[PDB]
């Protein structure tokens, strides 16, 4: 999922460290200025089918904008399901932030 | 198939619209067309699905059997097969199918009528409605598949319905659309060669006495590839039939040799390989089981159809339009009759039938 | 030397007829004053003029066909390089590395 | 023991060995290192001592998040470990352990840059396979089954 | 030396009363746990509602803000040098 | 020859129940559907690390056994293929062979990063990049390995597939 | 350890003329275990086809001069011997193994793209 | 009018409707990145022949949200400091220098940082 | 925890038709104090019964009779059913809440096998622009 400040702003910077790290190259990204200036991302894709599932990308990040929520019950009937977009993360980030929100408070000091 | 279907990179549409393909002509390769195969999980569906998907034209397949498109989309890559639920009976579902797309092919048509659908319904209702809705969605092209014997006038539901098939459908379409008149086609669980293969084939003697001029399924769908994407074929009428004409009784009896059923002399009688039943009775056991059997079976029409031989329209056109060769049934033969041999399991020596081999065959078949 | 080791080598044939090797050591980049990467003799391949990259339309990945475009072999002299690419039978040629040319450089120079 | 690693060294524990090197021998074996691994992990569990757990050298070792976050060498040790990882001293090494599978050693060669120019990875599986040959000849099919469960075969070992 | 423990020392759910006369006769061993854990002892604090405050441990001659070159303690840069002795050296 | 198709007769996944027969072939697709998604027979085809969490559905923690699945050894009496780990291109022909074999009705699942689209070996010269280029897929699990709660989760969502057949009403209304 | 049938011991021949008998004798093996490799595969071909495909691969490398590098093919040429002999390849390997199969124009490449 | 859905504008002319499926987002009709590819654009495929577009992923455009938050003024300081609000679970600590008469945003958070001196000159 | 005398207090605690719709999907006859309901209507309770094992203490009761979905519970409490804290939801602190700017709907579970399944797509417009041709007329 890919996580807001609580001022609703996208916490990533399209710093790409995510994708350098990334053992199965499941990340592609690309970004510019935004309109207004900002430096941000206007693709975000990761291949579900691709990653391994290894935490890499959460550990690389930053601002912590990229990090895995406990779900697993997100089987699909379709592989094109499993390719994930920008809209797709930020709506799961919207999606499982409260729970996010407490596996971050437990494991943040021992990071 | 080959490594790149098209002709050249860039195709302009009837419709004014300019496709670009990408990359070589593979899997991950794109052709920029996007096409509608109306009963793609049939026989001759699944080859053209294939065709089309393998070299990456985005495939739309309606379908009404959910458990046979699934193995339609292993043709393609991700994104490349699309499926929608669909009835010739419901208009939205077949104007969604269409909407997206740039090519057309209708593939829906049948022998038989049920408690549903007649056979005006199927061969001529489904193929107006099919070809008006591509009209409004402004498909460049249409390829519409009727029958090898398709005649107006004739006797026969199938033929008739396929005759008026193909004017209904220049009509509403327009002249615009390509009419393709394939021969009885012979592959692997292909309906013209499982009757052939059948051990209790009913009336055997009224049956297989028609003549054909069966023409290779591979071919076919490959000549709906070139018809697809070659603008020059709109508007023709395609006959596609192979070089030699062949008897159903002479088939019947090559085959039964290759599969060594005459191995042992009394099996073949026992088994009942013959089953010489007179005409009235055939009729009256199509007619019975046209109500009472729950799943399609020879029926009244197709007895009909047994007095009547595939006649060649000689103004239409044939492979050598397309540039192809028709392939020879002697060639292919063995290899879709291969699983129906009896025992083989390379106990001493398996009989490999070639090109020659059949046909020497079948001068002993009719050898007295 | 002169053996055709490209025979048993399994590649495909398409390596040698169609496929332009480039034999050529790495220039220093303009923004970094580090010469690390000048040290050592590298072999590519030339790009595909067509399929080389295309757009995936369903993600918009960028689809390749070109075997060959993310191999990069490295060697510590430019006879081995050679020796190398002989070897295999390969198609190739030569980029001789630009040498900078030597000039004093003193702080005395800034007034004289 | 022949070559401790790891606070291997400083914890006590016994090996069983075997006398007549058939199946049943190799069962009781596996049935003592699983009370001698109990009797290491209660020792591991009294004997864990305070401090770091990874070495203080940000070079190598990512630097916390917290001090990621504050200082500006953390953050470059930070981005610089991610995205072009830390280079090995060239050089070569033959490493092993005692796996649970038997002994399963690397060959790693080191080209002074930050990618492994060669890792050859020694499996006992792929080793103990290459013996059912000499091993299962003569014996009955049911007993092809526990010689291959008595080697402890994982494929992804033996075919890595 | 790890010999034999009574049942209630271990840290699994056992029998009360009556039952656990009944298990002590009918069992061959009785001293054996059930192996299901106690739910007032087992993991009850789960990882996510502990309330441990921790700190990075830091070691004083390796991460401390004063006497602390880095070249003192940089062993990747003195890595042992790679010889080779050939017949002639020898 | 006049043919009057109806325009606005919904698709069958729409269909509602209008007369006597209608319920009569509903039941009869809800009494199969019930004993196939009850009866859920997947077959012993472990390839690699997705295994082990297979393996731990069948542990005492889950015991898939109480939903009524068992695993067979045999295609013939399996009408569920669960791909769990790489397929490797050695092991495609060895697949198929195995999933052809198998009696219909028959599902898959592609279990783990390797089967849905070659996970940590995508880039790799001997590893297929997915298994439904071999087989068409049912239902795809994510996770490298997905949990043994995720696998179940597959499940379920395959048996909710399952008794949403309408096999025996298709042959009454569409055929 | 026995190996396996059809297994021969690597050598490397320092004769050229013994290195010519060892490929005649290895021709030979090919040309008898012909109609094998049909019955075993299930081939569409007789028996006289996979002869000629045969004599076609070897003829490939008939003008092969270097010793050096006929050792290697003669080594590869035995180990897929003992490949086709022992039924370790899939039948879909052979089938496609005789699936094999004048150029297009500089313009009929330059329309569709090329390379 | 499908000119205001498909480029990228500063401020959207009008005002966004959250049940309309074209806009870019629910709270912002045009797109925010030149390269970024219109809603309305991306829907008409092929693949979204069947499918309902209300149920499909749409979140809230993230620049439309951040410039509903006020400027933080600063008193008796030319200089601010952000690290995100949250501490470690924040962005690195950054300081903005706010010599110039206008607001100067964070370089992650995106929030805007001025004087208070010149907070008569920033809003007019 | 198996024992018959277990299932007849619960049968008692719950219910007919509580436990009735129990015995339809959870394959077992629970009882537990409530803790909380999700906005998707899942109720969520505790176990006070001190036979019952260390896994099978908190428990959900889905909305639906002859279907269940795992991916109907919502993420606020899905945390809390796989024990991962003690603190529900709605029994967090407000400093502990998420603070959202956007507004929030109610759960969405798991949206495959329908027409709502998400449809993967490029966000990213085309890498190159064709020429717009205009016509120059010659002097
Ligand atoms: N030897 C041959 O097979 C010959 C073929 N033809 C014609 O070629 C065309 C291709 O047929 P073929 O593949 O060979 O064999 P089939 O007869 O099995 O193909 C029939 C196709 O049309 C669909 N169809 C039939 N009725 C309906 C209906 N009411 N609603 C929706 N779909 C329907 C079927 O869909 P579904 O499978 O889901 O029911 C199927 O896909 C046919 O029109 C046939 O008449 C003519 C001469 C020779
Ligand atoms: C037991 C009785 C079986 C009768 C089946 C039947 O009568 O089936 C035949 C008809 C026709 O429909 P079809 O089977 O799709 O036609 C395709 C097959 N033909 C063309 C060979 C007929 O169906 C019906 O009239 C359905 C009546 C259902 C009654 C309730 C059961
Ligand atoms: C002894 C064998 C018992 C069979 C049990 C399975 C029945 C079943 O599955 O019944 C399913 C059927 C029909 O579907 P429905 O669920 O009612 O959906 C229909 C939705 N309406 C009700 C709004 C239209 O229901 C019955 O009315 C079955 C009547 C059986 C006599
Ligand atoms: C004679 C041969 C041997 C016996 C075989 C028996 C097999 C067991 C039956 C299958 C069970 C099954 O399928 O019931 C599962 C289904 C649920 O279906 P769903 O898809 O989960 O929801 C879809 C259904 N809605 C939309 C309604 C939710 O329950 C039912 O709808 C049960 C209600 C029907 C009426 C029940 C009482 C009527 C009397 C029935 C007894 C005479
Ligand atoms: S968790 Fe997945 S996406 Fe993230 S770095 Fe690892 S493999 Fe890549
Ligand atoms: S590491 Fe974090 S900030 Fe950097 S590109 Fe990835 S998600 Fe964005
Ligand atoms: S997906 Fe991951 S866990 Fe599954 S087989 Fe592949 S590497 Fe192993
Ligand atoms: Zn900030």
């Amino acid at each position: 999922a890919l996580r807001r400040y609580p001022s609703g702003e996208e916490r990533c910077i399209a710093c790409k460290l995510c994708e350098a790290v990334c053992p199965a190259q499941a990340i592609t990204i690309e970004a510019e200025e935004r309109i207004d200036g900002s430096r941000r991302t206007y693709k975000y894709d990761i291949d579900m089918t691709k990653c391994i599932y290894c935490g890499y990308c959460q550990e690389s990040c930053p601002v912590d904008a990229i990090v895995e929520t406990p779900n697993v019950e997100y089987a699909t009937e379709t592989r094109e399901e499993l390719l994930y977009n920008k809209e797709k993360l930020l709506a799961n980030g919207d999606k499982w932030e409260q729970e996010i929100q407490y596996a971050l408070d437990a494991d943040a000091p021992y990071r | 198939v080959s490594t790149f279907p098209l002709k050249s990179d860039i195709n302009i549409t009837k419709s004014g619209k300019t496709l670009l393909s990408v990359g070589q002509g593979g899997r991950s390769s794109r052709t920029g067309f996007t096409a509608t195969v109306f009963g793609g999980t049939g026989f001759l569906g699944r080859v053209v699905v294939s065709k089309l998907a393998k070299h990456g034209t985005n495939v739309v397949v309606p379908f009404r059997n959910d458990r046979a498109r699934r193995q339609l989309k292993v043709n393609g890559d991700l994104g490349v097969v699309n499926f929608v639920e669909f009835d010739i009976r419901n208009l939205k579902s077949i104007e969604d199918s269409v909407k997206y797309s740039d090519i057309v092919i209708n593939l829906i048509g049948t022998e038989h009528f049920s408690k549903n659908f007649s056979i005006e319904d199927v061969n001529i209702g489904a193929a107006e409605r099919i070809a008006k809705a591509a009209k409004e969605a402004g498909v460049s092209r249409l390829i519409h598949v009727s029958s090898y014997n398709a005649n107006p006038s004739s006797s026969s539901d199938f033929y008739a319905t396929k005759g008026i098939g193909e004017q209904v459908v220049r009509d509403n379409f327009g002249p615009d659309a390509t009419i393709v008149r394939p021969a009885p086609m012979y592959f692997r669980n292909s309906p013209f060669l499982n009757e052939l293969l059948q051990i209790k084939a009913l009336g055997g003697n009224v049956i297989f006495k028609k003549e054909v001029y069966p023409v290779h399924a591979l071919q076919v769908g490959e000549a709906i590839e070139r018809i697809a994407f070659d603008d020059a074929t709109a508007g023709q009428t395609y006959e596609l039939f192979g070089k030699e004409r062949y008897s159903k009784k002479e088939l019947r009896e090559m085959i039964k040799h290759i599969i060594h059923i005459g191995q042992r002399g009394y099996y073949p009688y026992s088994a009942g390989f013959y089953l010489p039943a007179p005409e009235p009775f055939l009729y009256a056991f199509a007619l019975i089981r046209q109500y009472i059997s729950s799943q399609p079976r020879f029926n009244v029409d197709q007895l009909k159809r047994s007095h009547i031989n595939q006649e060649i329209d000689q103004s239409a056109k044939t492979f050598t339009d397309l540039g192809m060769v028709p392939d020879e049934l002697s060639e292919y033969l063995y290899r879709y009759v291969k699983p129906h041999i009896s025992y083989t399991s390379q106990t001493q020596n398996r009989t490999v039938y070639s090109k020659e081999d059949i046909e020497k065959l079948r001068d002993y078949v009719n050898t007295p | 030397t002169d053996l055709a080791k490209e025979l048993v080598s399994g590649a495909p044939k398409e390596l040698i007829t169609e496929r332009v090797a480039r034999i050529y050591q790495e220039a220093k980049a303009a923004t970094q004053s580090g010469q690390h990467n000048t040290e050592t003799w590298k072999i590519d391949w030339d790009i595909l003029n067509k399929g080389n990259r295309w757009e995936n339309d369903l993600m918009g990945y960028q689809s390749s066909s070109d075997y060959m475009q993310g191999t990069i072999l490295k060697f510590d002299t430019r006879e081995g390089a050679i020796r190398f690419a002989k070897g295999q039978g390969w198609d190739y040629y030569i980029q001789e590395p630009k040498v900078r040319r030597f000039v004093k450089k003193d702080y005395s120079a800034n007034f004289y | 023991k022949s070559q401790p690693y790891d606070a291997y060294d400083k914890v006590d524990f016994d090996i069983a060995v075997g006398t007549k090197g058939d199946c049943y021998d190799r069962y009781l074996i596996r049935m003592t290192e699983f009370r001698q691994s109990l009797r290491i992990i209660e020792q591991c569990c009294n004997q864990m001592p305070p401090g770091p757990v990874k070495v203080e050298d940000f070079k190598v070792a990512p630097p916390p998040r917290a001090l990621m976050k504050e200082d500006m060498e953390a953050l470059i040790h930070h981005f610089l470990l991610y995205t072009k990882g830390y280079a090995v001293p060239a050089g070569e090494t033959y490493t092993a352990i005692e796996a649970p599978k038997g002994e399963m050693a690397v060959y790693v060669v080191s080209d002074g840059s930050e990618r492994p120019y060669r890792c050859k990875i020694r499996a006992p599986g792929f080793a103990h396979l290459g013996a059912f040959d000499h091993i299962a000849r003569g014996h009955f099919l049911p007993d092809a089954v526990a010689i291959i469960g008595t080697m402890d075969l994982v494929f992804g070992e033996v075919d890595r | 030396s790890g010999g034999p423990v009574p049942v209630f020392k271990k840290y699994t759910t056992g029998s009360k009363g009556i039952w656990e006369k009944i298990r002590q006769l009918l069992t061959l061993v009785p001293n054996r746990s059930t192996g299901n854990p106690l739910v007032k002892n087992y993991r009850v604090p789960p990882p996510g509602s502990q309330t441990l405050k921790y700190k990075d441990p830091v070691t004083i001659p390796a991460g401390d803000i004063v006497k602390n070159q880095y070249y003192d303690r940089d062993h990747r840069r003195n890595y042992p040098r790679l010889v080779a002795f050939d017949q002639t050296k020898v | 020859y006049s043919s009057d198709l109806p325009t606005d007769i919904p698709v069958l996944s729409k269909r509602p129940h209008t007369n006597l027969l209608d319920y009569t072939f509903t039941t009869f697709d809800k009494m199969k559907n019930w004993a196939r998604k009850s009866s859920f027979w997947p077959m012993t085809f472990g390839l690699a690390c997705c295994a082990v969490e297979m393996m731990h559905v069948s542990a005492p923690r889950y015991d898939q056994d109480r939903l009524g699945i068992i695993f067979r050894a045999s295609p013939r009496q399996s009408d569920i293929m669960i791909v769990a780990g790489t397929v490797t291109n050695k092991m495609a022909p060895a697949l198929r062979q195995v999933y052809d074999q198998m009696p219909y009705p028959r599902w898959v699942i592609s279990m783990g990063s390797c089967a849905n689209g070659g996970g940590y070996y995508h880039y790799s010269y001997s590893v297929v990049r997915g298994v439904d280029r071999i087989v068409p897929v049912d239902i795809y699990v994510p996770g490298c390995p997905p949990t043994s709660e995720a696998l179940m989760y597959g499940v379920f969502q395959l048996q909710k597939k399952m008794m949403d057949g309408q096999t025996h009403r298709m042959w009454y209304r569409s055929y | 350890t026995n190996p396996t049938a059809f297994a021969q011991t690597t050598r490397y021949v320092k004769d050229s003329t013994e290195m010519r008998t060892l490929v005649l004798n290895l021709y030979r093996r090919y040309l008898r275990h012909s109609r094998g490799f049909v019955n075993n595969y299930n081939l569409d071909i007789p028996a006289s086809q996979v002869r000629t495909k045969i004599r076609q691969e070897f003829e490939r490398q008939r003008f092969v001069k270097d010793l050096p590098l006929k050792n290697v093919l003669y080594m590869k040429a035995q180990m897929e011997f003992q490949e086709l002999v022992n039924f370790w390849k899939q039948q879909c390997h052979v089938m496609q193994y005789f699936e094999s199969i004048k150029g297009d124009s500089f313009v009929q490449k330059f329309l569709k793209g090329a390379q | 009018s499908t000119k205001e859905l498909t480029t990228a504008r500063i401020k959207d002319i009008s005002k966004p409707d959250e049940n309309n499926l074209q806009q870019q987002a629910p709270n912002r009709i045009s797109p925010w990145s030149k390269s970024q590819k219109p809603r309305a654009e991306a829907q008409d495929n092929v693949r979204f022949a069947v499918k309902d577009l209300a149920k499909q992923p749409r979140p809230y455009a993230a620049i439309d949200l951040i410039y509903k938050q006020p400027i933080r003024y600063i008193e008796h300081d030319n200089v601010a400091v952000c690290d995100g609000n949250g501490g470690a679970q924040g962005h690195p600590k950054v300081y903005i220098n706010l010599d110039q008469n206008k607001a100067i945003p964070c370089g992650y958070c995106g929030l805007r940082f001025a004087q208070a001196a010149f907070k008569e000159d920033i809003e007019s | 925890s198996s024992s018959i005398q277990r299932t007849l207090r619960n049968l008692w605690k719950n219910g007919f038709k509580k436990s009735f719709k129990q015995l339809q999907g959870y394959n077992d006859i629970k009882s537990g104090r409530l803790v909380g309901t999700d906005s998707f209507g899942n109720k969520f309770y505790e176990v006070d019964d001190p036979v019952e094992i260390h896994m099978r203490t908190r428990f959900v009761e889905y909305t639906g009779f002859w279907r269940q979905d795992m991916s109907e519970v919502e993420p606020g409490w899905h945390y809390w059913l796989a024990y991962g804290t003690d603190v529900p939801p709605n029994q967090l602190k407000p400093e502990e809440k998420s603070v959202r700017a956007y507004p929030v709907k109610k759960h969405v579970p798991n949206l495959t096998y329908t027409d709502g399944a998400y449809v993967p797509y490029n966000t990213a417009r085309p890498k190159c622009a064709t020429w717009d041709p205009k016509v120059t007329e010659r002097p």
